[PDB]
């Protein structure tokens, strides 16, 4: 951590100035959407919206009437 | 803010 750290401070503080002249210290929003923009122009769009879900605050689990939707609407047993 | 942008 601390080698990569070294390698890019230039990078941190430089994008630190970008932060503090742009949106006036928004490092978090700007370096959220660069990783959106580039991890989507990758055309891997799962683990994107799967991070974007996940940092949003997107609940995993989820209700039990949806539970009892989809075993009603694909006729499974309780056991299965 | 950002987020709302497209």
């Amino acid at each position: 951590r601390r080698a990569q750290k070294h390698r890019l401070r230039e990078l941190k503080i430089q994008v630190k100035e970008f932060a503090d002249k742009e949106e006036g210290g928004d490092v978090k929003a700007v370096c959220l959407t660069l990783f959106l923009l580039a991890l989507r122009a990758r055309n891997e769009h799962r683990q994107a919206d799967e991070l974007e879900a996940i940092m949003q605050g997107r609940g995993s689990g989820l209700q039990p009437a949806v539970c009892l939707a989809i075993r009603v609407n694909t006729f499974l047993s309780c056991s299965q | 803010h950002l987020l709302s942008l497209t």
